[PDB]
């Protein structure tokens, strides 16, 4: 019944209206947790991973002049900017954005979806078309970015090698 | 945890008569839980622990080939 | 010596026990 | 019966690949996999492809399948 | 140890974050 | 001037939690600012890093840490206490806006106390 896994029954709490629906939930986490939370969590983890994948792609032929002389490897970079006191400013600013975008209701118990489908945080300054298949395009790019990011950092931990150097001609 | 979960699913909930089968539980617990565990454990001591005590490495890698006594069975 | 990979393999299997534990807990 | 049938069919499919695997590996093995043992169901060969990380890799995706597909399916 | 960073992440998690989450979860559970 | 009732309720009436006109957010904000500002003090001067270079940073982060726990506490109280929802403070929506005010206020108040001690060290 599930489009993605026909041998499994359709996840009941999922619906085709939701963006990026293939009826893919073999563990049935949509039974364990509220779909609206998972949906919000999916798009957010995506949007954060999207920016994380770009961060690694830009800071490799560049590294902004004023922060020059810092390693572009994941763990060394983390250790440098925490020591610097830059990551603590970013933490509080992300903490600020989280409270502002969700307007106080931040808890799984508190967070509500009155006149907003999951993902709609009211951020569309250019005013591009939202209510269409554009949500499915965000999801697909977000899902790819989450696996993408995971592929970058694990490559960075394995052989201490750059994202773009990996796709030249190298095997262990 | 899988077994625990399985046995409170409707088809796998054992009946009250199953739980009060004294003779069966005693046979299995004596011969199986105590008896066979002690037999299997003897296997460990003879195959692994006693060799290890004599500086002979026996593990999963070689235990098929390495006889715990020269005279075999 | 136990490698980073071995410690992380342990953590995913402990995660699996976590999943199965919650499944049992929720039903009991 | 649904459990036993799932187990029988699972064993059937694992066994069939394994029997063909032995015959195929006997006839010829890949070069870069420096197979010292010609006996496919020996501890010697099993141990080598655990240490190579070949059986470590297929364990990962078999375990992945069983947890994310096989267990939901059962 | 090999992954000598892990205690710096997991001890706060098990010691601060998870107990607060559990206290919060149980509070709501026993007050509704 | 009665003192027991007149000066008491007269003062109490003008406190942000009780004052007429304030939205839940501005009541929260004022309460936050007041608490965040003073709460940094004990952490700065008596904390484990008081005799280090991190004296003030450690003091600020600790205060934000405590304020987060207080705000989560506030949110839990409101969720449990108010099944009904309305604009007034003693309600689900109002209490969450108060909590939002308190958190912003207290982080800002903490930040402002940290700014003054650095300005007049
Ligand atoms: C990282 C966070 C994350 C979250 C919170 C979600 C959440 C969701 N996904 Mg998404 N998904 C993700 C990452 C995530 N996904 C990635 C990286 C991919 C690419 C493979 C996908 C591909 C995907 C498809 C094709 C579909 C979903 C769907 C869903 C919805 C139901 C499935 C579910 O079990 O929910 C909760 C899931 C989790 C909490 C994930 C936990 C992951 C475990 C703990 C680790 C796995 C590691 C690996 C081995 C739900 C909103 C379905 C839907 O209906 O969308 C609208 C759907 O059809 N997802
Ligand atoms: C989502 C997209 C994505 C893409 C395009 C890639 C692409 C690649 N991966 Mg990565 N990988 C990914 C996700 C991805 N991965 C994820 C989610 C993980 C789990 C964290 C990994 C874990 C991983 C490991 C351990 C290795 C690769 C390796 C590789 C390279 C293969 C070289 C080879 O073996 O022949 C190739 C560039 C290999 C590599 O980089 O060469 C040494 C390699 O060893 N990947
Ligand atoms: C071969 C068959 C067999 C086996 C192996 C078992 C095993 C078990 N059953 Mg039983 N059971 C069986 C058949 C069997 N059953 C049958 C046929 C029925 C129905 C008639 C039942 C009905 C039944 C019920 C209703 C229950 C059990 C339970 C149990 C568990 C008891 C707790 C435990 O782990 O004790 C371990 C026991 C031993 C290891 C035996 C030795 C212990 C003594 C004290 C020796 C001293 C220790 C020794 C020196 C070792 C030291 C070790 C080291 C530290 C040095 C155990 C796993 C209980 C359970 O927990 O289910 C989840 C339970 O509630 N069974
Ligand atoms: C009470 C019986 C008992 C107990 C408590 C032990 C305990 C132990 N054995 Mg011993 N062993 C036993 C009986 C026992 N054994 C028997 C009958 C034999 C055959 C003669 C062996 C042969 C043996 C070898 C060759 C090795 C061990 C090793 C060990 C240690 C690690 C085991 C492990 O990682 O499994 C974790 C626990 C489980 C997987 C429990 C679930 C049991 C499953 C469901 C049954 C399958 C058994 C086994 C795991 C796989 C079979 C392999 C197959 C080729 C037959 C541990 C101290 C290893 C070691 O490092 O020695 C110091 C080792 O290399 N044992
Ligand atoms: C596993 C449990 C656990 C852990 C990991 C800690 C860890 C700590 N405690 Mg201890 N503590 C605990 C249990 C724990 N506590 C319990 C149960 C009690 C009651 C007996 C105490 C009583 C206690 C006292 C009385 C004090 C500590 C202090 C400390 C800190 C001393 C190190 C330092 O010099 O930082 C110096 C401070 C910093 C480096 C600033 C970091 C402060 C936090 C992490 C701010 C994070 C803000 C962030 C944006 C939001 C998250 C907030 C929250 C949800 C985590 C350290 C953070 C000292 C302290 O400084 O606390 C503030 C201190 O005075 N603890
Ligand atoms: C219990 C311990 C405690 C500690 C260690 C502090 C420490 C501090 N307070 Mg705080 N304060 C406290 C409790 C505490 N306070 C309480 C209970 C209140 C009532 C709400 C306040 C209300 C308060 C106000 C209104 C102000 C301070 C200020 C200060 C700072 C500068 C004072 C100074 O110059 O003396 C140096 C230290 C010693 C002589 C020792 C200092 C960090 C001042 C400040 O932050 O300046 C920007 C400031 O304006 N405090
Ligand atoms: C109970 C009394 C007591 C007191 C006074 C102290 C005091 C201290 N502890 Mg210790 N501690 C205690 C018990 C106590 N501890 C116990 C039982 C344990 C468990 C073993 C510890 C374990 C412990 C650890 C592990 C650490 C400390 C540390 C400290 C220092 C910093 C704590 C801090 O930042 O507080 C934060 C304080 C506040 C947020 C506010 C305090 C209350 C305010 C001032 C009340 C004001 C009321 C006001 C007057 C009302 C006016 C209202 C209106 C009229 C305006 C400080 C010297 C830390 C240190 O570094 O030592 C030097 C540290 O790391 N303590
Ligand atoms: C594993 C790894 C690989 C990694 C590749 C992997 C698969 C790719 C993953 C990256 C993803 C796709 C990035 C996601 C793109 C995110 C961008 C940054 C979006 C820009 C901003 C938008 C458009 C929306 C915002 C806005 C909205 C709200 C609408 C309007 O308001 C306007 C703005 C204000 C812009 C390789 C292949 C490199 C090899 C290497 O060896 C190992
Ligand atoms: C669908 C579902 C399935 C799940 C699918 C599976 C593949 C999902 C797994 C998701 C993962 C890969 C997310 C990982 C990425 C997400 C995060 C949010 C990335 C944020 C990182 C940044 C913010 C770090 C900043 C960094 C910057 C940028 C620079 C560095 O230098 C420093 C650091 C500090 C590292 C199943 C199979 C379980 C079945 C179930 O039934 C249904
Ligand atoms: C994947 C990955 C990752 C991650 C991981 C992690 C982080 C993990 C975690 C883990 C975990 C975190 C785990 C958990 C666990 C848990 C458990 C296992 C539990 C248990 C339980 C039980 C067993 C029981 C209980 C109970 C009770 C007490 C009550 C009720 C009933 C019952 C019985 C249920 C990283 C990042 C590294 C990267 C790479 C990849
Ligand atoms: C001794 C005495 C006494 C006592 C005293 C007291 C109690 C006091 C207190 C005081 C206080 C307690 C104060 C405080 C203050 C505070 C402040 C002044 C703050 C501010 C802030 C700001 C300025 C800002 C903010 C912000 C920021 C920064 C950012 C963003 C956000 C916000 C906007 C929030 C009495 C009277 C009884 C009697 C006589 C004697």
């Amino acid at each position: 019944q599930s489009p993605a896994m026909p041998f499994l029954s359709k996840p009941p709490n999922l619906s085709p209206d939701m963006p990026g629906y293939r009826g893919f939930d073999p563990l049935r986490l949509s039974d364990a947790f509220d779909v609206n939370w998972l949906l919000e969590g999916e798009v957010k983890n995506g949007r954060v991973a999207m920016l994380a994948c770009l961060h690694f792609f830009v800071t490799e032929y560049y590294q902004f002049p004023f922060y020059a002389g810092a390693p572009k490897l994941a763990a060394p970079a983390h250790d440098y900017f925490v020591k610097s006191g830059a990551m603590i400013q970013i933490l509080v600013f992300i903490g600020f954005l989280e409270m502002v975008l969700h307007r106080g209701k931040v808890l799984y118990s508190d967070m509500e979806w009155k006149g907003r489908k999951p993902g709609e945080l009211g951020f569309n300054p250019l005013n591009l078309p939202n209510d269409k298949a554009m949500k499915d395009r965000e999801i697909n790019n977000g899902r790819l970015a989450m696996l993408g990011f995971a592929g970058i950092i694990h490559g960075e931990f394995l052989n201490g090698k750059m994202p773009i150097e990996q796709i030249t001609n190298f095997q262990p | 945890l899988l077994a625990g979960w399985l046995h409170i699913q409707p088809k796998f909930k054992p009946s009250l008569s199953w739980f009060k089968n004294n003779e069966s539980r005693l046979n299995h617990h004596l011969a199986g839980l105590f008896g066979v565990s002690s037999l299997a454990w003897t296997g460990h001591l003879v195959h692994v622990a006693i060799p290890a005590s004599r500086g002979q490495h026996v593990g999963w890698d070689n235990f098929i080939s390495v006889a715990p006594h020269p005279a075999g069975l | 010596m136990i490698t980073d990979n071995q410690v992380f393999v342990a953590l995913i299997m402990a995660l699996v026990c976590g999943y199965l534990a919650v499944k049992l807990a929720a039903q009991l | 019966l649904e459990w036993m049938r799932e187990a029988e069919v699972k064993h059937c499919r694992v066994a069939m690949l394994a029997v063909l695997g032995v015959i195929a590996q006997e006839f010829g093995t890949l070069d870069f996999y420096h197979a010292q043992s010609k006996l496919q169901l020996s501890p010697d060969l099993h141990n080598q492809f655990v240490q190579n990380g070949a059986l470590q890799q297929v364990l990962l995706f078999v375990c992945a399948w069983e947890f994310f597909v096989g267990l939901p399916a059962l | 140890m090999s992954a000598s960073y892990l205690p710096s992440i997991l001890v706060p998690t098990v010691g601060l974050i998870l107990p607060f989450a559990t206290m919060a979860i149980l509070f709501v559970a026993i007050e509704k | 001037p009665i003192n027991s009732s007149s000066l008491t309720r007269g003062y109490l009436a003008q406190l942000p939690i009780y004052r007429s006109g304030l939205s839940p957010f501005l009541r929260g904000l004022e309460i936050g600012m007041a608490h965040g500002y003073f709460l940094i003090g004990p952490f700065v001067e008596l904390g484990p890093l008081r005799n280090t270079e991190m004296k003030y940073l450690a003091g600020l982060l600790s205060a934000v840490g405590l304020v987060v726990i207080l705000t989560l506490g506030m949110l839990l109280y409101g969720y449990v206490s108010f099944t009904n929802d309305s604009q007034d403070v003693e309600s689900l929506e109002g209490w969450r806006q108060l909590a939002s005010g308190f958190l912003l206020g207290a982080v800002g108040g903490a930040g402002f106390a940290y700014l003054l001690i650095y300005s007049f060290i």
